């Protein structure tokens, strides 16, 4: 693309920063931090085109250094304070990418920061994690418009949040319902159905700190998500795409059934399989239609075994 | 027919290169197909795959620059219909039930996925699942000890021999797993 930059133009910058990080990983943590700050300043003077490539490695180096501090947790009594400084460094560095008018990358780097913070568990790590998630959601709302990019990002947000175990119920519930809302407000109906059903997982395998580290197991709220996704699937008009979504939602109902969600009944499974049996034969024969029949076939096979 | 299965290089986000001993083992001429789970992050790494074979299949990782790599792919090699996805779209990440649900949709004999950075191979409901791990042993927030790892599939006949290479300490260790389609 003539209008777009050629990546082969920043290959040397990339090679440099990789060679830099590899050699830095030899040095003592306390020095590593210093040299990262020095690196931030040196690479920061490249300008908006180059910082895209030279800065994300420094972000990842920082997360890594934080886990180093944690393994030295018995030797070094300041490790928590150094972690705090490190995520601060990460936040600033990512924020510079925003200033350079990027969104997709900084969003993902904030999610990575949230995960890391969640896992390390230094003093104040829940606040740091909440902040990082909040920043990702800001970039989601403000800067990502293309319907494809939205679906991608929201799945990544949900996926990231689903593995996190560091939030109290008072921080976990806002994030849950912010995910659910964004998912329901995607432009296209199919994308909406998918993202909403994807949200079901947050109410189930999501972990807050209130239950001693146990999953939420909110089977009721799971059903509500899938109920919403089904409503969205009826409003689809394209017959192939509608039957596709029915099958997808069914497999998701099965998933939670076999994970022993008591709110998923065999009635519900039966109503949805029956609906599919009816609608499925009314499709135009094609490669795509065989694939849909095969998917339903496979689902039914699994139900028996 | 031998297929190279690798991914999650993360060059240069998290690493600068493959391990020297892996570079050595990876030689042109012998590999027929490459199936890559994504997250190389740079075309430089793509060109490198092209030198090892002339049938490269790649899917889009969550940190890949190139928006022209497909989200998922079905490649049929010999008698095997192989699914290929990065795995950030499978939720919860790495979950087997979640992985199987996708098999039902793709209708594939083997399903390859990545993202976890943890090598894994296993059979479930008469289907085979492979995760080659990260060929560079890249950082990952959810696993502190990451072992550089990649996979070679050998097969011609309704049978699969997957050799898993892992860099343990400073030396390469191989493990052989056999799967046959029912």
């Amino acid at each position: 693309m003539v209008e777009d930059p050629d990546p082969e133009d920043f290959a040397d910058e990339q090679s440099l920063v990789g060679r830099f990080i590899h050699l830095l990983r030899s040095e003592d943590p306390d020095q590593q931090y210093l040299i990262l700050n020095t690196a931030r300043k040196h690479f920061g003077a490249g300008g908006n085109q180059r910082i895209r490539f030279t800065l994300p490695p420094l972000v990842f180096a920082a997360y890594q250094l934080a886990f180093r501090y944690k393994e030295n947790s018995k030797v070094d009594d300041k490790w928590e304070k150094k972690c705090q400084k490190i995520f601060s460094f990460a936040h600033q560095t990512i924020s510079a990418l925003i200033k350079a008018e990027l969104a997709e990358l900084p969003l993902r780097l904030f999610l990575q920061g949230a995960l890391a913070a969640g896992e390390i568990g230094f003093e104040n790590h829940e606040t740091v994690a909440y902040e990082f998630m909040s920043q990702a959601f800001s970039l989601y709302e403000d800067e990502i418009s293309d319907s494809k990019a939205q679906l991608a990002a929201i799945t990544l947000i949900i996926g990231t949040f689903e593995r996190m175990k560091c939030f109290s119920e008072e921080n976990h519930e806002p994030l849950r319902t912010q995910c659910a809302l964004a998912a329901s407000k995607l432009l296209k109906k199919p994308d909406q159905g998918r993202a909403v059903s994807t949200c079901a997982h947050l109410f189930w395998s999501g972990r807050n700190t209130d239950k001693n580290g146990e999953e939420l197991h909110g089977g009721k709220r799971v059903m509500e998500c899938l109920k919403k996704a089904l409503k969205i699937a009826n409003q689809c008009m394209d017959p192939s795409l509608q039957v596709q979504l029915f099958i997808e939602i069914l497999n998701r109902y099965i998933y939670f059934y076999e994970k022993e969600n008591d709110a998923v009944t065999i009635q519900v499974l039966n109503q949805l399989i029956q609906k599919i049996r009816e609608d499925l034969p009314n499709l135009e024969s094609s490669e795509e239609t065989e694939q849909i029949n095969k998917h339903f076939h496979n689902t039914l096979e699994h139900l028996r075994l | 027919m031998l297929v190279l299965v690798l991914g999650d290089l993360h060059i240069p986000h998290r690493c600068n290169s493959l391990p020297a001993k892996f570079k050595k083992l990876l030689v042109p001429g012998k590999i027929q197909h490459i199936l890559c789970t994504g997250n190389l992050c740079t075309k430089e790494s793509y060109d490198y795959l092209k030198t090892l074979a002339g049938d490269v299949h790649i899917v889009r990782g969550d940190f890949d620059e190139n928006l022209n790599y497909p989200e998922q792919k079905v490649v049929t090699v010999g008698q095997f219909k192989i699914g290929l996805i990065h795995g950030h779209q499978v939720i919860p990440w790495g979950d087997m039930a979640s992985l199987a649900l996708l098999q039902r949709q793709f209708d594939v004999d083997i399903l390859i996925s990545g993202h976890t950075h943890k090598f894994e191979a296993f059979e479930h409901e008469n289907k085979f699942y492979i995760n080659p791990g990260s060929a560079t042993g890249a950082y990952n927030a959810l696993e502190t000890n990451i072992i550089p790892s990649f996979v070679l599939m050998d097969i011609q006949a309704s049978t699969v021999v997957t050799y898993v290479y892992q860099l343990i300490g400073d030396d390469v260790k191989v493990e052989r797993i056999e799967y046959k389609k029912p």
